[PDB]
């Protein structure tokens, strides 16, 4: 399962 | 024993070809279950195992929707990053991503990971606690700053010691005769003369699994890691795992050394006398 | 950064003329990822050939399979063609059954 949540660098 | 699931991201950018590469691998021990690639014509998560192919389609749509959604932040990462550190547009970088879990032999959470890399050197990675973050140059810092600001480790660390194992635990289940299988080294040596002073012995292990395995010669008992050459433990392409171990060794004293093989798979350690 | 690939050339089962088989390449231990691999058959290049999907190990490394089945015969000879920009000249690895 992959994570759900995302974030930009 | 205990067991783990690994993600793998790598984008490549093709300056001026077009847009990154991208591909993901997903991991349950040395076991590839899923699968994208952005050049394939597919455009979905695809499977790889079996027993991932039991998942709905609820399941498949979700998480070819979240693959794309992580290709498209490292697609984004690739201009952000370029930026930071005052690179060309000339050249060609890599972003590599791997995060997962260990879990122990009754379930239980055991270990959270996740690591970033640019052109193949640490950038950021979070550490074991899941609450902080370990940067490697003063770039990543830049994006240090920014996810403390933002505590995106929180959430990072309710995936990581929450929903991970549990899903790891339940494909442990569903593929439990594929992935919690043992398949023991078949073992045997070869002789190899280089001179008329000299010799390789060489330690054959074949079809094993998992992956992990060890390798020693020794010498009237002693161990001869200092003098032993090994290669890369390699995949046969069906499941199973090879590999050997050599050591050069004055002729006639071959009979002194022993093979000493360990693996989750062997009930007992090996000690194979040439 | 920039790491030579490791080569590997070997078959799935041991040899036996007549049956049929695997031949892999595996190259490990290289950095960047772009990389040019052939099996080769008497040194013609071989056209029917899988390869797995790009994954690295801990230290950023990359590592591929390529892999086509085959029927060993005692006569043919099979080798693998790799060319990485660390190479100054494509690697060419002769499979040895020994």
């Amino acid at each position: 399962k992959l994570i759900e949540t995302y974030f930009s660098k | 024993g205990s067991h783990s699931m690994r993600y793998f991201f790598t984008s490549v950018s093709r300056p001026g070809r077009g847009e990154p590469r991208f591909i993901a691998v997903g991991y349950v021990d040395d076991t590839q279950f899923v699968r994208f690639d952005s050049d394939a014509a597919s455009q979905r998560m695809e499977p790889r195992a079996p027993w991932i192919e039991q998942e709905g389609p609820e399941y498949w749509d979700q998480e070819t929707r979240n693959v794309k959604a992580q290709s498209q932040t490292d697609r984004v990462d690739l201009g952000t990053l370029r930026g930071y550190y005052n690179q060309s547009e000339a050249g060609s970088h890599t972003i590599q991503i791997m995060y997962g879990c260990d879990v122990g032999s009754d379930g239980r959470f055991l270990r959270g990971y996740r690591q970033d890399a640019y052109d193949g050197k640490d950038y950021i990675a979070l550490n074991e606690d899941l609450r902080s973050w370990t940067a490697a140059d003063m770039a990543a810092q830049i994006t240090k700053r920014k996810w403390e600001a933002a505590h995106e480790a929180e959430q990072l660390r309710a995936y990581l010691d929450g929903t991970c194992v549990e899903w790891l635990r339940r494909y442990l289940e569903n593929g439990k005769e594929t992935l919690q299988r043992t398949d023991p080294p078949k073992t045997h040596m070869t002789h190899h003369p280089i001179s008329d002073h000299e010799a390789t012995l060489r330690c054959w292990a074949l079809g094993f699994y998992p992956a992990e395995i060890t390798l020693t010669w020794q010498r009237d008992g002693e161990d001869q890691t200092q003098d032993t050459e090994l290669v890369e433990t390699r995949p046969a392409g069906d499941g199973t795992f090879q590999k050997w171990a050599a050591v050069v060794v004055p002729s006639g004293e071959e009979q002194r050394y022993t093979c000493h093989v360990q693996h989750e798979g062997l009930p007992k350690p090996l000690t194979l006398r040439w | 950064a920039q790491r030579t690939p490791k080569i590997q050339v070997y078959s799935r089962h041991p040899a036996e003329n007549g049956k049929s088989n695997f031949l892999n390449c595996y190259v490990s231990g290289f950095h960047p990822s772009d990389i040019e691999v052939d099996l080769l058959k008497n040194g013609e290049r071989i056209e029917k050939v899988e390869h797995s999907d790009l994954s690295f190990s801990k230290d950023w490394s990359f590592y591929l399979l390529y892999y086509t089945e085959f029927t060993p015969t005692e006569k043919d000879e099979y080798a693998c063609r790799v060319n990485h920009v660390t190479l100054s000249q494509p690697k060419i690895v002769k499979w040895d059954r020994d």
